[PDB]
């Protein structure tokens, strides 16, 4: 009984570390993949403002 | 509960937007000053997609409409259901464009964006849950071209988490004189290539062809050519717009229509294209004449396909002609993508047709319209012609580069999976 | 005593619950509004039926039932439904956005935000049980919500309730009404990660369901409601031994003792006859000898595939109706006597019988005719190994060039969780193999 009691309770525990590890991974996964998309996009703002200055540079002229 | 925001950018956006808001307002029962006339429950079980319900029993479409010339404004305001639009949804520029996609993406564009973003985050605040986005507009000119992807980059960083689609209109020398055209298409699709979830391409080639071939209009206007994109765009939404038994939003759609996230590049069609038996429609609406893409499918291979059907017919016979097209046409499914064909049923046709049929192809063919705008985009930049107008503004030539670079990488890409195997 | 919950997850599950609670509703003799007349105890009691309904003081009878779906348009359609007032307000818990048939969403990124407060909606149920025995979970392999959250709450309850048993009614996509290119990645994600926490799973090919409704209904098209009615026959017929007592009644649980000989092996194939029109049953009542033999023609099965080309671990007959043990002996002897009928050699070739008097009922204006009697067979046959070959080879066929993969990574997902999903896949066809072959 009291290996009956071991098993159940160690099944328990693998599932809830495993279940706890995969959404610990996937919310590291999901916020890594915007965090990447609006950098990307914060880095055409950089060119725009570029863009822009680089026509105040010419019309000086 | 699941609303959209819709934008028309530019001219040749405010119009086939009008004509899409006339169409669909009739089909909702909605007349010019927002009063729902209808017959059937049916019209209001999904209005809200598309309207917001205003105190008095009036439907208002949530949409803004943007250019950087006032004169398109107005033209709009005095057409019909001028008036039913929100007036403080209306953003304007004194300026213009000029066709310079620099213009509309860099500075002008640019002077003007906040303040469109003002009026879209507060339609977007008021929605119990916003599903996504769409935009109509050209690609060959400046406003459309140039802020509407500017503007589509500003949506996605506020609502990265939100569907961005687009009915963008590609140019075409048979339908416009202007000569920068390929170099603002390029630079267009360069954008659209990362920045939205579908594309549906407007090909004026394709609309031109078919009102002149097929319709035998000598001398089209641009009337005759929105008649076919209001009739596309109408039934592309009906599986949004209509209460069927299929349960899709934007995001659904998408995920069943989008294999890989660049190829997002439908070629839409429509039958019948005349001014009839279901084998008949089915047959017709896989016919490269009925494209209002200028591709041919039978020079490619189909990755998805959707197939709408509106009106009162055989849910049995359509099943059945729909298997009989696709064995008969296996060569041209990949597959390795197995039940790639999905077909809906709307019991509601549209204005003035017993039976219709929409097209929605993810197809390689798709390749032959991008390969016609790199042509006339090299034979420019090899020549350098028109560069001013766009250094003028800030641009370095090597964006040029890069733009062309990656629209023949999507080419190459679509006829990678084009000669793909399954063993 | 000895309660059950039913949960009910998605477009597939919840609609298929409608069908099944109002079936129940119709067996028992229970009313939309809750009121059992031939009920004497009021507020409680320990009768069979109170097996699936609790009750309160002022005499209603509720189905000890959860309705999930992270989109509400459905159970907005309960919510406003005939049988409304059956249901507690709380049993019926809805979302805003689906998880648009992407698995992932449905167990990382959508599903997280609910996850806890149907759980707590799931322990109000069981804390008003005296003896709970286990959960009935309703849900489909294909839509988002169906397989990912799904996935999410078995995992969950495998924590809050330990080895509690847990029962699946799963749906089989098949393409005559499945609308998703990606279901075949979502079945084989959420059949992997369910494995370890489903003691028993009744797979429901669509396709089969479709045929049966074409062929013996003479339906030209089936709709949904045809197919979840049917559904419910099947759902009624396996936990009739719950709901109702007798003397020849034998209990699911026993029969699980017979169907699942590994672990992993528990899914039953399920057979139901007579599924027959009213015009063609009207002068043509089915013996029990008809309905037995029709067990063993596999154009009956809920799934698609060959039992004649495959060995059986266990042949269970559930009747239900005018039947007595004589009729089904001798009904068994001629079917042993002239059908392919082969065991493994390490289990006996018996079949455990359990039989209902309580007859079957239909759904008023339905396509089904009212019969006296009878069956559905449970049996444990390799054969069933096939669907998930089929659904294996499509799997393969779209991961081999990562179509749409992009879709599940977006959402936090990695290409680990596909490629070991499909390899407990590849073990589990292997498994099935290997209980077929003749020992030494
Ligand atoms: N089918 C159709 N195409 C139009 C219509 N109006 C403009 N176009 C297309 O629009 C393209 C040129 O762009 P513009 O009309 O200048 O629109 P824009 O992008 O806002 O450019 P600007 O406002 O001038 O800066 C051409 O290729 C035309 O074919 C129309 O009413 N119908
Ligand atoms: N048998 C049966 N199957 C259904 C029913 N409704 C949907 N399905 C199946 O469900 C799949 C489509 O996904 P949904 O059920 O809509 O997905 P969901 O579980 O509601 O969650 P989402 O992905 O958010 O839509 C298809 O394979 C259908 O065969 C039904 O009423 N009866
Ligand atoms: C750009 O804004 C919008 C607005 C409204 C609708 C759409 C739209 C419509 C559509 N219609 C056919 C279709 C396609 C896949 C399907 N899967 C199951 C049924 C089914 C039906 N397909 C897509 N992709 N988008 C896009
Ligand atoms: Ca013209
Ligand atoms: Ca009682
Ligand atoms: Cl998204
Ligand atoms: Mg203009
Ligand atoms: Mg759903």
């Amino acid at each position: 009984i009291q290996k009956a009691i071991e098993e159940n309770n160690n099944f328990i525990k693998m599932a809830k570390e495993k279940l706890a590890q995969k959404m610990e991974s996937n919310k590291e996964n999901r916020e890594a993949h915007l965090a990447a998309m609006l950098e990307r996009l914060q880095e055409k703002d950089k060119h725009a403002e570029e863009v822009r200055k680089n026509k105040e540079l010419k019309e000086e002229a | 509960m699941r609303e959209i925001v819709h934008i028309q950018a530019g001219q040749c956006g405010n119009q086939i937007g009008a004509k899409f808001w006339e169409v669909i307002s009739d089909e909702h029962g909605i007349d010019p000053t927002g009063s729902y006339h209808g017959d059937s429950d049916l019209q209001l079980e999904r209005i809200n997609v598309y309207y917001n319900e205003a105190a008095g029993n009036k439907y208002v479409p949530r949409a803004i409409l943007v250019d950087l010339e006032p004169g398109t404004m107005d033209s709009v305001r005095s057409g019909p259901f001028g008036q039913i639009f929100r007036p403080d949804n209306f953003v304007f520029g004194q300026s213009g464009a000029g066709n310079n996609w620099a213009k509309g993406h860099y500075t002008e564009g640019a002077e003007l964006v906040d303040s469109v973003l003002d009026v879209v985050r507060k339609e977007s605040e008021s929605c119990d849950c916003l599903q996504g986005f769409q935009l109509t507009h050209s690609l060959g000119g400046g406003t459309g071209s140039g802020m509407g992807t500017l503007l589509i980059s500003k949506i996605r960083e506020e609502y990265p988490d939100r569907i961005m689609n687009t009915f963008s209109v590609v140019p075409s020398p048979k339908v416009s004189d202007t000569v920068v055209e390929p170099y603002n298409a390029t630079l267009s699709v360069h954008q659209l290539v990362e920045n939205t979830d579908e594309t549906y391409c407007i090909d004026n080639e394709a609309l031109y062809d078919i009102c002149f071939r097929t319709l035998k209009l000598t001398t089209p206007t641009y009337g005759d050519l929105n008649h076919l994109v209001s009739a596309t765009m109408s039934g592309v939404t009906t599986c949004l717009r209509f209460p069927g038994q299929l349960n899709a939003d934007l995001r659904k759609l998408a995920v069943n229509m989008v294999p890989f996230p660049r190829l997002h590049f439908f070629m839409p069609g429509f039958a019948p294209l005349t001014s009839l038996t279901v084998p008949e429609l089915t047959q017709q609406m896989f016919d490269a004449k009925n494209m209002m893409a200028a591709c041919d499918p039978r020079h490619g291979r189909y990755l998805t396909v959707a197939a709408v059907f509106r009106g009162r017919m055989s849910m049995k016979e359509v099943d059945e002609q729909m298997l009989n097209v696709q064995n008969k046409n296996s060569s041209y499914f990949v597959e390795w993508i197995p039940n790639n064909v999905k077909t809906a049923v709307c019991d509601i046709p549209p204005r003035g047709l017993k039976m219709s049929a929409t097209f929605i192809g993810n197809s390689t063919a798709i390749q032959e319209l991008f390969k016609r705008i790199s042509e006339q985009f090299t034979a420019m930049f090899r020549r350098k012609a028109f560069l001013h107008w766009y250094t003028g503004e800030g641009m370095d030539e090597m964006e040029f580069t890069e733009a062309e670079s990656n629209m023949n990488d999507l080419v190459s890409e679509y006829q990678q999976y084009q000669d793909a195997t399954a063993d | 005593m000895r309660e059950c919950i039913s949960i009910h997850v998605g477009q597939a599950g919840v609609q298929i619950g409608n069908a099944c609670w109002e079936l129940y509703c119709l067996e028992h003799g229970i009313q939309p509004d809750g009121q059992m007349p031939s009920d004497k105890t009021i507020g409680g009691g320990d009768d069979s039926f109170n097996t699936f309904f609790s009750e309160t003081g002022a005499g209603k009878h509720v189905p000890r039932a959860v309705f999930v779906d992270l989109e509400p348009t459905v159970i907005d359609e309960v919510r406003t439904g005939t049988y409304r007032q059956l249901f507690h307000p709380e049993q019926l818990i809805t979302g805003k956005e689906d998880a648009a048939n992407n698995y992932a969403r449905g167990h990382y990124t959508i599903g997280k935000e609910i996850i806890d407060l149907v759980l707590d909606r799931i322990r109000k149920l069981a804390d008003q049980c005296t003896g709970l025995q286990g959960f009935l979970v309703f849900h489909s392999f294909g839509g988002g919500t169906g397989s990912g959250f799904t996935s999410l709450l078995m995992e969950r309850l495998s924590v809050d309730y330990g080895k509690k048993s847990k029962l699946e009614f799963s749906i089989y996509p098949a393409p005559q009404v499945s609308t998703a290119v990606v279901e075949p990645y979502n079945s084989i994600l959420t059949t992997h990660t369910t494995l370890e926490h489903s003691d028993c799973a009744f797979m429901v090919d669509n396709e089969a369901i479709y045929d049966i409704c074409r062929r013996n209904l003479d339906i030209e098209r089936p709709t949904y409601t045809n197919l979840n009615r049917l559904i419910s026959q099947i759902v009624s017929s396996i936990t009739a031994s719950l709901r109702f007592d007798g003397a020849l009644n034998v209990d699911l649980t026993e029969f699980q003792t017979n169907l699942v000989p590994y672990p992993r092996i528990h899914f039953p194939l399920a057979t139901y006859a007579p599924v027959i029109s009213a015009e063609k049953a009207y002068h043509e009542q089915l013996s029990v000898a008809e309905i037995t033999n029709a067990c063993f023609e596999p154009a009956n099965q809920m799934v698609k595939c060959d039992p004649r080309h495959g060995k059986y671990m266990a042949c269970c007959l559930l009747y239900r109706g005018d039947v007595v043990p004589k009729d089904v002996n001798a009904a068994i002897a001629t079917i042993k006597t002239k059908r392919s009928i082969q065991f493994v050699d390490w289990c006996p070739t018996g079949f455990k019988v359990g039989i209902n008097y309580q007859p079957p009922t239909v759904v008023p204006g339905g396509d089904l005719a009212k019969v006296q009697r009878a069956v559905c067979m449970l049996s444990n046959t390799t054969a069933i190994a096939e669907a998930w070959a089929r659904l294996d080879h499509k799997f393969d066929l779209m991961y081999a060039k990562r179509a749409f993969v992009h879709w599940y990574v977006g959402e936090g997902m990695e290409e680990g969780e596909f490629s070991e999903a499909r390899e407990d896949m590849a073990a589990l066809e292997k498994d099935y193999e290997e209980v077929g072959v003749d020992s030494v």
